[PDB]
RNA sequence: GGACAUGGGUUAGUCGAUCCUAAGAGAUAGGGAAGCUCCGUAUGAAAGGCACGAUUUUUCGUGCCUAUCGAGGGAAUCCGGUUAAUAUUCCGGAACCAGAAGGUGGAAUACGGCAACGUAAAUGAAGUUGGAGACGUCGGCGGGAGCCCUG
RNA sequence: GAGUUCAGCGCCUCAUGCUGAAUCCGGUGCGCUCUCGACGGCCAAAAUCCAACGGAAG
């Protein structure tokens, strides 16, 4: 639930939060991985004067869940923590791409509604660089 | 036809002339019609093998079953999964006989009937089990072809050599002669595909440097050459010559798995980007075809060694058959069609048909789902 | 030779961009749209914009290098500067007094004709009566709109003269085929020279104004089309023999007369029949639509003057009356609803009269315009460009519709 | 052979973004142009023609209760041309009195002695004659009002004539064009019913929107059957 | 005979110039000078275009940015053969570059690895930044090629 | 299939072709020339091209 933000890879300058923590070590990552779900694409500023389907697609965001190292990770005081955030993430989504699809598609909805109503919105806009 | 009394639908309907107002909108659509004569770009333009439903459905597994084949025979098929309990169902009866436990990532029966050893690899170790199921003299003959990964020599429970690779295997394959096995752990870096010699009981990485991730590893089914199918692309290796053959890429952000038939010039391969690939090596590197049937991700293809068919399993529960003549003519290019989509498949965690295995004899079909179920298609 | 550069040819040089054609052309927008309103310029949308548009990606509208260049010798475009010129001129002449400069000034202001233009967009008077339709719809459309500041007095009298002569015309001409009804209004059809002519006549009403179009851009279409409408009867009276223009009684025409004013100095369907009309019933469209298959008209007085009947006169075949009640209901006159005339058009046949009558249930009207799944499942996935989805896009929706209105007639008939 | 027309390259969002400025910024400056100056001069214009006016209504009534009742017209039309500012009360009762409470107001008035009597007490105010049939149609036809529950109506719909005018026998608009220029027992209520037009002079040539004070040269008095020309350039 | 007489001979998208600037020359804005002329080139110069918009009173509104000559710099082709005198030019054969449109197919409605990095594709206006071009000299060492030496 | 060197033939002939083959295995450098690369020190500009940030447009 901690917000993180990635400062190495291709997601380099997204924050993302810790759905599941493998810092224990793993077979396939034998580091301090983390897999953690991030936004890619921060929603865009939604005007009022837009139509609905204007706002939404401002409004949608590209989800992006990936295992970083503790060293390749930032922890920040922000934290944010979901109900749907939480048991979804396992070894057999990432095993499966299509279990990660959908992972990917209910983390982006879950993100959405946290966008929607509001919360989150520093880890929602983008942060500059 | 929209007037004062049309029984074309029921705008509005108007008894008389009377009642019939003004139209506040013509002005505005005569408007709109001006903006047309000078703002509208003006833009000018043209103006049969039945695999039928599935009828027995073998049930026990507890889990996913991880992975599923069957005995050279064909009469019996070994299926393992997480749950760490390895089922053997006999095709004709469907009986769970052989339900010793003994989670298995793989499980491979040997080429060999005269051996009939099946290799099932638990995270990163693999045991050659001989079931007594088999013939004494098949056991026997089975220990004798074995007796870097190190080898070593409960209901049943014969485990005649157990193999230990730095990674967690992840594909297994058997050589046509049985004397050579390939693992394939997409974790490892610079060993992430080993070839263990069972008669020499030893185990060597072919590859001097290794870079990138491999999904899938087989050999050819008609020459000494060993293909093996990375994250992106597929490279053919002549181990004779320890030297590259030819590499294919399919197109794809991530392959699955790849298959092949018994001529070992046209293949088949799915990919985590719900893609099939149908590649001729006698066509070109490039696929032949493609197909995006799966609405998930194309989890496998099979191609059945005998029959004409292929199947290819994906996570999102429909299973797609194809019929497929390849020709040894030049000018006969390979023709391949749909023959069936097989559906009625339940999905859990978004996950659906996860393997799928072709009878040795008829075009049947074993697949087998995330619930524990599964389904022969005849 | 050199290393040519990017853009120095094909799809980046002939598409240019509207603010280039403005600084090309040396015009304001708004003249700009006049001589493109005028003349036949559209924009077009390049196969390639990214390429087209020097590598930029903002959405830009196109024209042609070539149509641009027309432009830059239309001879026009001087008279709108000469204007310019004019305005300053009569500012100037109101500014220091003089009144009567003024007045000068404005009887001597720059005219433009569109001789040439009309000329040099249709060249074939066949072309004319393809490319009429939407002046026949504007023209007609503004005879019944109240004078505004926009739109000049004398220009609605250059809609309502051009728009009787051209009702003359086809009732002259026996050219009517068709007059369908709508909310929209009466929708026309007739046929000149083996060409199709159709439009809409809005129904002539207190309508208002909704304050949102822009009436700078009615205003040209109106300049061009009146200037359309005079050069297109001309060539067909003299066709017909008629002298263009026919001639107008002023004191006829200002007690509501109609096409009597003017003197023109199955088209046999109601050639043996005589109507009269009601105080209640659409003179304007029932006088054109019945006089143009021989109907033998009169009209109540309140409509206006020069109805060659009384109300007493039995002669009448039909007296159309759409008035819930009829005290000093006649003889010989079948009482009858406006719509068995415009369906008798329809069909150009005579209709039935009492499903017509007065009182009576209004009969609808017509418009007169108006192994499977192998072999569907092999051509989804095993071609390229995709063009099977023509039939989930053009046969879904009549489909659709046909499978609804079918259920129509099952479901009107239980109802029944 | 097939031309598609495609979607206007006009970015709706910035013009209505451009429209919703440009009201923003004219409701500025109504709101700006406030509290003006006013010289010594006009109040004294205002004082003679107060007492100009005042002059003449005495004339009027007394010694000269005469009119000469235009004849052969049951029917007469109306409108205001100008107004003075602190209105004499008489004018300002009566003016209302005939419904014309604010200028360019066109009211149709039945003729009789008492009609043309409160004409001729107001007739420096108003531009009378007789309309003809046409002339009176086309005003209905294109400026007719009604006052339906007493808002702005526009007579739009057959129906709310006949909704608001059946017990009359008034059903349609052609019903009310007969009954207005046949003057019959429901022209009172016809009359009760119809909205003042509003015939704004028309500035269309340039030397008019320039031109100080312009009103198409709107005289006050008789005009016969000019104010038919009047209405055929005004309607 | 390089003498005269009489004829023939130089073939280029890829080789050079034409394309650029350096030191300076240098027209103009200006200012001197009776005058030919002189000074001046950043100079108390109104010194160049971009976008937006149902068209704005059917008379253009709104917003942004601030010469020229002059030789080292520079995209892209080799082989074999061919003449009295010609070759990266000619011939035969084989490629490369730049630019141009539409057409087909592929994907498209980008990706994996803690990582450096990689793929067949994989939006980017105004505005902002960087790299290359584009760089001093000497000495030794490693790698290769060719000549020469040698079986 | 080119070229190079041998052996042979074609014949009044501008017949100037035709037939065979080989055109191979190596090594060496305080040599000489040039090139690139890792060090040690001693102390141009312009033309032109590429990429990034950036997030207007859908």
């Amino acid at each position: 639930g901690k917000v993180a933000l990635i400062t190495r890879g291709r997601f380099a300058g997204k924050k993302v939060v810790i759905l599941q923590a493998i810092d224990q070590g793993s077979k396939s990552h034998p580091f301090g991985h983390a897999v953690v779900a991030g936004v890619e694409r921060y929603p865009l500023k939604v005007t009022k004067s837009m139509g609905a389907k204007r706002i939404a697609r401002r409004s949608r965001v590209k989800p992006f869940i990936k295992v970083v190292n503790y060293n390749h990770l930032m922890p920040t005081r922000y934290a944010l923590e979901l109900d749907n955030l939480k048991g979804l993430i396992t070894a057999d989504t990432f095993k499966e791409p299509t279990q990660r699809s959908a992972a990917r598609k209910t983390v982006k909805k879950t993100f959405e509604e946290k966008y929607q109503s509001g919360k989150s919105a520093w880890f929602f806009t983008p942060l500059r660089f | 036809e929209e007037s004062y009394n049309p029984p074309e639908e029921y705008p509005k309907k108007y008894k008389s002339l009377r009642v019939v107002p003004a139209y506040s909108n013509l002005i505005k659509e005569k408007f709109e019609r001006c903006l047309d004569l000078y703002l509208a770009p003006r833009v000018r333009r043209t103006k049969r093998p039945f695999p039928t439903r599935c009828t027995n459905v073998f049930i026990g597994h507890k889990g996913r079953v991880r992975c599923l084949s069957v005995h050279v025979s064909g009469n019996w098929l070994a299926s393992g999964g997480d749950d760490g309990v390895l089922r053997i169902w006999e095709v004709m009866t469907g009986r769970c006989v052989w339900k010793c436990s003994l989670i298995i990532q793989s499980l491979a029966w040997g080429p060999l009937s005269d051996s009939p050893v099946l290799a099932v690899a638990v995270d990163e170790t693999v045991y050659f089990i001989t079931p007594p199921i088999f013939s004494d003299e098949q056991i026997e003959a089975s220990k004798e072809l074995f007796t870097s990964a190190i080898w070593r020599r409960l209901h049943g429970g014969i485990v005649h050599a157990t193999v230990s690779t730095p990674s967690s295997i992840k594909s297994l394959s058997w050589h046509r002669r049985g004397d050579y096995l390939a693992t394939s752990s997409p974790t490892s870096s610079s060993q992430a595909v080993l070839i263990h010699q069972l008669s020499r009981g030893a185990s060597q990485s072919p590859f001097s440097k290794s870079k990138g991730s491999v999904q899938a590893v087989t050999f050819h089914p008609t020459m000494p050459y060993l293909l093996v199918a990375t994250q992106r692309y597929v490279r053919i290796y002549n181990l004779v010559k320890q030297e590259l053959v030819k590499t294919l890429l399919t197109g794809v952000k991530w392959v699955s798995s790849l298959s092949v038939h018994s001529s070992g010039d046209h293949v088949i391969i799915g990919s985590y980007d719900k893609r099939l690939c149908w590649f001729d090596l006698d066509f070109s590197s490039k696929p032949y075809k493609n197909l995006r049937y799966h609405s998930r991700a194309l989890r496998d293809v099979s191609y059945h060694p005998s029959l004409p068919l292929f199947c290819s399993g994906s996570d999102d529960g429909d299973v797609q058959v194809f019929h497929g003549r390849v020709y040894s003519d030049l000018l006969a290019n390979p023709l391949i069609v749909p023959l069936k989509i097989l559906r009625n498949h339940k999905v859990v965690d978004n996950v659906g048909v996860l393997s799928t295995c072709w009878h040795p004899k008829e075009a049947w079909l074993f697949s087998a789902g995330a619930g524990g179920e599964i389904r022969m298609w005849t | 030779a050199r290393v040519k550069q990017k853009g120095k040819a094909g799809a980046a040089r002939i598409y240019i961009t509207r603010n280039q054609a403005l600084k090309k052309l040396q015009l304001t927008l708004a003249d700009f749209r006049r001589i493109c309103i005028l003349k036949g310029v559209y924009p077009r949308e390049p196969k390639n914009k990214k390429k087209a548009n020097k590598g930029s990606t903002a959405p830009v509208t196109f024209y042609y290098t070539k149509d641009i260049q027309y432009l830059l010798h239309e001879p026009i475009v001087q008279k709108f500067r000469e204007y310019k010129v004019f305005a300053r001129k009569l500012s100037k002449a109101l500014g220091k007094g003089e009144l009567e400069t003024a007045k000068r000034l404005e009887a001597r202001k720059p005219t433009y004709s569109l001789d040439h233009i009309i000329k040099e967009r249709y060249p074939t008077f066949h072309d004319a009566l393809k490319d009429i339709d939407d002046a026949l719809s504007m023209l007609f459309l503004f005879s019944t709109m109240p004078v505004t500041d926009k739109i000049g007095a004398a220009t609605v009298a250059n809609c309502e003269r051009l728009c009787a002569e051209f009702q003359h015309y086809v009732i002259r001409s026996n050219s009517l085929r068709k007059a369908f009804l709508s909310i929209k209004g009466i929708y026309y059809q007739a046929e000149i020279f083996g060409e199709q002519i159709t439009w809409i006549v809005p129904y002539k009403f207190a309508q208002s104004v909704p304050t949102d179009v822009d009436f700078r851009i009615m205003h040209t279409f109106l300049e061009f089309y009146q200037a359309l409408m005079g050069f297109v009867n001309f060539k067909l009276y003299n066709t017909l023999g008629l002298r263009y223009p026919p001639k107008i009684d002023v004191a006829k025409s200002e007690s509501a007369a109609g096409l009597a004013a003017y003197e023109l100095e199955n088209t046999s369907l109601f050639s043996n029949f005589t109507f009269f009309l009601s105080r209640e019933v659409p003179r304007f469209s029932l006088e054109f639509v019945i006089r143009a298959f021989g109907g033998k008209v009169g009209w109540d007085p309140i409509l206006g003057s020069g109805s060659p009947f009384s109300e007493s006169d039995p002669v009448i075949t039909h007296h159309i009356c759409d008035r819930p009640h009829i005290s000093q209901k006649y003889e010989g006159r079948i009482y009858i609803q406006p719509q068995w005339v415009y369906d008798s058009i329809n069909k150009g046949i005579l209709e039935r009269t009492d499903l017509y009558a007065c009182g009576a249930t209004l009969p609808p009207h017509l418009s007169p315009f108006v192994e499977e799944k192998e072999a569907k499942e092999l051509s989804k996935m095993m071609m390229s460009n995709k063009q099977r989805k023509l039939y989930s896009k053009l046969k879904n929706e009549n489909s659709k519709n046909e499978n609804y209105n079918n259920a129509l007639r099952n479901r009107k008939r239980d109802i029944e | 052979p097939e031309v598609l027309l495609k979607k206007r390259k006009v970015n709706e969002r910035t013009r209505k973004e451009r429209v919703e400025q440009a009201i923003a910024k004219k409701e500025a400056q109504k709101k700006n142009r406030k509290e003006t100056f006013k010289r010594a001069e006009t109040f004294i214009n205002n004082y003679r023609q107060r007492e100009r006016e005042r002059i003449r209504l005495n004339r009027s009534a007394k010694n000269k209760g005469d009119i000469f009742v235009p004849d052969e017209t049951k029917l007469l039309f109306v409108i205001r041309i100008a107004g003075v500012k602190n209105m004499p009360p008489k004018i300002r009762k009566v003016l209302r009195l005939l419904r014309l409470s604010r200028i360019n107001n066109a009211v149709f008035v039945r003729n009789n002695k008492a009609v043309a009597q409160m004409l001729r007490i107001v007739e420096p105010y108003v531009m009378y004659g007789i309309p003809n049939l046409h002339s009176v149609r086309e005003l209905i036809y294109k400026r007719g009002f009604g006052k339906i529950n007493g808002q702005r109506i526009a007579l739009s719909d057959n129906a709310l004539i006949e909704e608001a005018l059946g017990k009359y026998d008034v059903i349609s608009i052609e019903d009310i064009i007969h009954e207005i220029y046949n003057v019959g027992s429901h022209f009172k209520e016809v009359t009760k019913f119809l909205w003042p037009f509003t015939l704004t002079p028309v500035k269309h040539s340039l030397m008019e929107k320039k031109v100080k004070h312009f009103n198409e040269g709107r005289k006050a008095g008789y005009c016969g059957e000019e104010i038919n020309e009047l209405i055929k350039k005004q309607v």
